[PDB]
């Protein structure tokens, strides 16, 4: 109709300078197109140099740009298709699917640089999100619309953990999942897609329960500094329109901080301390404060952290940790004892493990559990040194109870039905608190240790107790 | 109903009345917007730090002036301010609404309320950059700020006009001290005397939206919002808002200071204000200093915290007392930022992470937390019955690493070790239960004079509430004596010793 | 009996040595991290400083 | 000569862009050899590519984008140097049976400094790749070889 | 050295000392020629200049060249990029160490870090 | 020595020698404990930690922090006091009695106070 | 005054560009005393010179190069 057509005047790596003819200029953070023979090449205006001339960061490869090509404007920010048709469709940061399942017939196209919700709409009492895994909902409960730091390297069942979260949020609260790999390794991107097909959370024929956004590593840094925002907008449309409680998965937020570093070092801004960009707090806040709870619904985020060089005064974990409500560590020494999941109990601490929110009974049970496993860990050296004769009746019962609890933490998975074949037990919270409470009292001390491994609740504990009583006689 | 439309139509008359006199000796085009700051051509009669308004609602402060163009910093995201727009100048140095009508409201850095309770009943405007009061209208501090915590008023007392620092680490219980102090001021905010009331202005910078939402919900559960002022500069919003918001809140504090009343302010937390300031000085090419805070970042916290002291009788005996909060990195007290807040404030309350890891909340490290002009303004009673307590905890800290050897010792170190453990377990406190000084005196009094030594260590937590209810049911007149007099005479001391040894005996 | 007394007191001494070594490692790791961050910033400053004083 | 004496030159393509040559040759030699690998990858074969090293390659890219007056970042490397290596190493893959099951397998080499993984290039490459064969001098002087 | 190599056909010894002064004299003017200064403070043209000085000293098939290049290291700190580039360019690297001269034993060859290529 | 007198200079040199010996032996004390020294150097460390707590002095201006009135100790008494503690005249006095004191006369007096209290 | 006590002023030449004076004196004064020493050296005598202390001269040379707008190293 009335296009805003200008010429590319300068290509510098991932930085692109676009001249516009006069009295036409779009503001900052607006999407610009360049038509290529290979497809379209998207730019996002980030700085105005004056002279009717803007400066953008790339969103795809900037090889072969003749300076002087036409620059088409789309006015708004980077548009993304949203809604039901996006489920099970691998969308990049542009808005186009890359699974080759044809174009996505979505109903609206949303901007991604929206406003965060205003202060009158922030929900004024953070309740507990019933996730479904026992050790999560007991020890370090995930804040409903809060932020969760999931540590640990790959190969400890982290993808199994996150698919288990997908199934349990699909069952209990009925919420959908939006996964987002910022900086995701492409090969394990495909392996995650294949595994999410075979576990049933992606049905290519029925109704899948997740939207994938994979910002690959071989894109220029302006892409990775917006992929998380793409996943965030797909979360926001499911929140404020259909009214649900949606899980936004982000891996891996340190690569998002790298994307921020390299975008705001390509723009010629002076770098800060350690070498992260000086817009660190604000460009973490524009990702954090759009993940919250309004009176309509909520989006709860599980986002990983790559701790740089195993150090926690480096400002990227030291900035993420000013936002995370609850941590969850998938350690090595717990899966090494063959425990699924490997939620380590002593480390995963929440800011919402407090009696004023979870209730008095839950806080009492969790505090006794933490002190029980704490005493167990402090005894584990002299257990090997001295043996079980230096234990008094004050102490040997605590060793027995803590072995019972440590076996009892494992849970049959809704996704390890092709792994182990044991069907998964979605455990409610009101079963979980009562079950751990009864084990902390001592009403099941006669039950052997072997009948506590991979059990759902106290009822299946009783059932496995009877079955192993029958198999022993 | 249509009543806000009535009010907004009256405001339309003001806008239409302002349009009849709108001739903006100022307007200039936006040459270039970049690095989150704008360069403007024109405006040949603007002032240094004058507020301007772009054509999209984003206000701005003009912080530097050059021959040719003027550099205006933004007050929000730069998504709104477009190249080539229109820049009216407002006419003001950067001001905020001050006055008593803000009590109950939640504003951001420019007096725009965001609670949803209508416009601010504003008793006036005041500058953000006020010169601090010089050395002549100052009086050294002589009145208590009863925080209601046990260990704070035991060891590190706070005077009206004494800038005290709450330094600590991440998720180590920093905010809870300021929140308990604000909830303790309910003892006098319900009262009638003005010179004993103490208004609280809590200034959240760099924090999450939902944290400030829960904190407003907390200050309306326990009914603090008849005297609270929340200035929120949450981390979603852009950097010069966070650079500005504690200063505008200090103007709010100075309004209560000049008008005779007394008021407490809490900055929380200035280690994110220096984050916002190093963002604004690393986007204007100003070269960084030590650890990339720019070279004047001492001056920033200087010109902030120096607008808070005790005015003498010549100006009206008002006051303003500040508690900045500094987030360090792993128990450090020697980075470049926490060695500038310490070199301004009159002392530290070093909330060490290791003691909170043992659950002793609040986790005041006694041997580090000290105050410089606290001692001249404590309540007279605590100063009578805790003149040993600082020296006794120093004594117990001396034998801290000496008893880790496990060696059998003499009698005196065992006596001091038992009394020191009883005092360490004694100073614990749950959330939202500040104890008034009328009840802080007998608990510390039972701690000092060896009465606890027969009790096992676990009973002390319920000994606190048991001995308090024993004094509330029976010796109520002693609590009224400590309330009125604020001082223990000899007869009061003997009656208190009898009332201890009674309940100590069982 | 003095042999067992020696070895018990030596075991206690090596226990205190292991505990103090753990504590002073938790100090020197913090000094190591502050030294690394100060070094990267205090060379990035003098990389940047050249890149503004150009012709 | 070593690949001659054991006769691996039957199937070996050496791309040398040695330190005598100028900086854009060192900047382009891994990508040139990456396309040489991709010719085998699109033809149903198995090509083991070995870069050696990528430290010098980043040093040449540093010399380019410091002489080209692009602004530097951490340890004076350019901004998008991650976008350098992430564009390189991701050219190796494992194609499907629909495409022909070709395959490229990448072994880059990072010469670190003084026993470090905190430097900027090794941090970036470890964040890309699939782990380490982490080699040490201390284990070398015990005689444990490799 | 090149003229005695090619146009003579003869064994050529080359006792260069020192080589660090070359790259340092690159640094002492590369600030002033309008180059953006690189990492620690050396020039950007380091690997190429150390390349062009460490490639014309080599044994061609027209003559034998044996090079002995004493190489300074600043502050005994081998992670400095100015001697660390030279590690790739040499065959027999005898690494001295001040921490062996502190024991008075001379010459202070560090008997671990002085590897070579001919130890097949 | 030609400015403040030879005795003063020798006392100052001995005090800095003892405190330098302490600061050198700091690390082995931090790791293992005081028990793993020699028997001259253990006496040296003990006299050093005497002299450190003896270097304290209750100020006339910091009277409200410590609760002790001010102590203005002249030069010659300080010279003789450090000479006395260096020569070993007081090696069996407990360390805490050196702390926050005026001269050696008040060290004897405060050790007598703590002797009458601990008994 | 110390060299007048033990009487070494007969053969002493003090060149003192003290910190009261401007920065190119602190840049220059060692070379001036170097010429003073080379006068004794080019006439067959023997001269001992002591510069004290060179970090101050490096400070002054840093000041001269920064204020004249040269890119520092
Ligand atoms: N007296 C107390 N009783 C119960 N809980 C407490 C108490 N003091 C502190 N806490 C706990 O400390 C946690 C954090 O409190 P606080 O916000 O003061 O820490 P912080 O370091 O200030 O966190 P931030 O810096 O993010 O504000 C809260 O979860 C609270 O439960």
């Amino acid at each position: 109709s009335t296009p805003i057509t200008g010429k590319v005047t300068a290509v510098i790596g991932a930085i692109v300078d676009v001249h516009f003819e006069q009295s036409e200029l779009p503001a900052i953070l607006n999407a610009l197109e360049i038509k290529t023979p290979q497809g379209k090449l998207v730019l996002e205006v980030a700085q105005h140099l004056g002279e009717n001339t803007v400066r953008t960061i790339a969103m795809d490869g900037t090889e072969g740009l003749v300076r002087g090509e036409k620059v088409l404007d789309t006015g708004g920010p980077i548009s993304v298709p949203v809604g039901r048709e996006t489920l099970g469709r691998i969308i990049n940061v542009i808005g186009e699917p890359i699974d080759e399942r044809g174009p996505i017939k979505s109903k609206l196209r949303k901007p991604i640089h929206a406003d965060p919700p205003s202060f009158a709409e922030q929900s004024t009492s953070a309740e507990i999100l019933e996730t479904g895994i026992k050790v999560v909902d007991l020890l370090a409960p995930y804040a409903r619309g809060g932020k969760i730091g999931l540590f640990g390297g790959a190969g400890v069942g982290k993808t199994v953990f996150i698919q288990e979260l997908i199934n349990n949020i699909a069952k209990a609260h009925g919420g959908f999942s939006v996964f987002t790999g910022v900086g995701e390794r492409t090969r394990e991107g495909n392996d995650l897609y294949r595994e999410m097909k075979e576990t049933g959370v992606i049905n290519l024929e029925g109704e899948s329960k997740v939207a994938l956004v994979f910002g690959q590593m071989n894109e220029p840094p302006g892409a990775r500094a917006r992929v998380a925002l793409t996943g965030l907008t797909i979360a926001e449309y499911f929140r404020d329109e259909e009214g649900q409680d949606v899980l936004l998965f982000i891996d891996n937020i340190f690569r998002f901080t790298q994307a921020g570093s390299e975008v705001s070092a390509l723009l010629g801004r002076i770098p800060s301390a350690v070498g992260y960009q000086p817009t660190l707090a604000t460009d973490m806040g524009l990702l954090q404060e759009r993940i919250t709870t309004t009176k309509k619904g909520s989006v709860t985020s599980v986002q990983a952290v790559y701790v740089p060089a195993d150090d926690l005064t480096d400002p990227a974990p030291a900035t993420t940790f000013a936002h995370l409500d609850a941590t969850t560590v998938l350690s090595r020494g717990i899966s090494e004892l063959g425990i699924y999941p490997a939620v380590d109990p002593l480390d995963s601490k929440s800011r919402l493990l407090d009696a004023a929110v979870v209730g008095q009974e839950h806080y009492d049970v969790a505090s006794k559990v933490q002190e029980t496993l704490q005493t167990y860990k402090s005894l584990q050296d002299i257990i090997a040194i001295l043996g079980m004769d230096e234990l008094s009746e004050q102490d040997k019962l605590t060793v027995e109870r803590a072995r019972k609890i440590q076996r009892f933490l494992s849970q049959p998975f809704a996704v390890a039905e092709v792994f182990t074949g044991i069907p998964g037990k979605l455990v409610r919270l009101k079963d979980t608190v009562a079950s751990f409470k009864a084990v902390l009292e001592g009403k099941y001390d006669n039950i052997p240790e072997h009948a506590f491994y991979m059990v759902g609740g106290i009822e299946d504990v009783v059932a496995k107790a009877e079955k192993l009583a029958a198999e022993a006689n | 109903k249509a009543q806000p439309t009535e009010v907004s139509s009256i405001l339309e008359e003001r806008i239409k009345g302002v349009s009849d006199e709108a001739n903006l000796n100022e307007t200039g085009r936006v040459l270039a917007v970049g690095d989150g700051i704008a360069r403007v051509f024109g405006l040949n009669n603007i002032q240094a730090e004058e507020l301007v308004e772009f054509s999209s609602g984003v206000k701005g402060m003009a912080l530097n002036l050059e021959p040719g163009q003027v550099g205006i910093v933004l007050f929000g995201s730069d998504r709104l301010v477009k190249e080539g727009e229109l820049v009216k100048r407002t006419g003001n140095i950067v001001d905020v609404p001050v006055g008593p009508g803000l009590l109950g409201r939640v504003v951001d850095a420019l007096g725009n309320p965001i609670d949803g309770k209508g416009p601010i009943d504003a008793a006036g405007r005041s500058r953000a950059q006020v010169k601090a009061p010089g050395i002549l209208p100052r009086r050294s501090v002589h009145e208590p700020v009863q925080t209601g915590l046990k260990a704070v008023d035991a060891l590190v007392p706070i005077g009206r006009g004494q800038r005290e620092l709450i330094i600590g680490d991440r998720q180590t219980g920093k905010t809870a001290v300021a929140l308990d102090t604000i909830l303790n001021q309910k003892r006098w905010n319900n009262g009638s005397d003005e010179s004993k009331k103490l208004y609280c202005v809590y200034v959240a910078v760099g924090q999450k939206r939902s944290t400030v939402a829960q904190l407003v919900q907390t200050l309306e559960q326990h009914d603090a919002m008849k005297y609270s002022i929340i200035v929120a500069a949450t981390a979603s919003e852009a950097a010069p808002l966070q650079y500005l918001a504690p200063f505008t809140a200090a103007s709010i504090g100075e309004w209560f200071r000049d008008n005779g009343k007394h008021a407490l302010i809490v900055y929380d937390d200035l280690s994110k204000q220096a984050v916002a300031y190093r963002q604004l000085s690393l986007l204007l090419r100003r070269p960084p200093g030590r650890e990339a805070y720019p070279g004047d970042v001492f001056y920033l916290h200087s010109r902030l915290l120096e607008r808070a002291a005790k005015l003498s009788e010549k100006e009206g005996s008002g006051s303003l007392t500040a508690l900045p909060v500094i987030e360090t990195q792993g128990g450090d007290v020697s980075a470049y930022i926490p060695t500038n807040v310490i070199s301004i404030t009159d002392g530290q309350i070093f909330l060490e992470a290791e003691l909170f890891y043992k659950g002793i909340r609040p986790a005041i490290n006694v041997g580090l937390s000290v105050s410089r002009v606290g001692s001249a303004a404590q309540v007279k009673a605590l100063k009578q019955v805790a003149g040993s307590l600082k020296l006794f905890l120093a004594q117990y800290r001396e034998v801290a690493a000496f008893a880790q050897f496990g060696s059998d010792l003499d009698a005196s170190t065992k006596q001091t070790l038992v009394r020191g453990e009883r005092l360490t377990q004694l100073l614990k406190q749950n959330q939202y239960s500040p104890l008034a000084t009328e009840e802080q005196v007998p608990l510390i009094y039972a701690g000092v004079n060896g009465h606890l030594d027969g009790i096992e260590l676990s009973r002390i937590g319920e000994f606190e509430s048991s001995f308090l209810s024993y004094l509330k049911s029976n010796h109520n007149e002693l609590l009224t004596e400590i309330r009125e007099k604020g001082e223990l005479s000899k007869e009061l001391l003997a009656s208190l010793k009898s009332a201890t040894e009674s309940f100590v005996a069982t | 009996q003095g042999y067992a007394a020696e070895i018990s007191a030596r075991r206690n001494a090596m226990d205190n040595a292991s505990k103090n070594a753990g504590d002073m490692i938790n100090r020197y790791s913090i000094l190591y991290n502050r030294t690394r961050q100060a070094v990267i910033t205090n060379e990035l400053v003098d990389i940047i400083t050249g890149a503004s004083s150009l012709g």
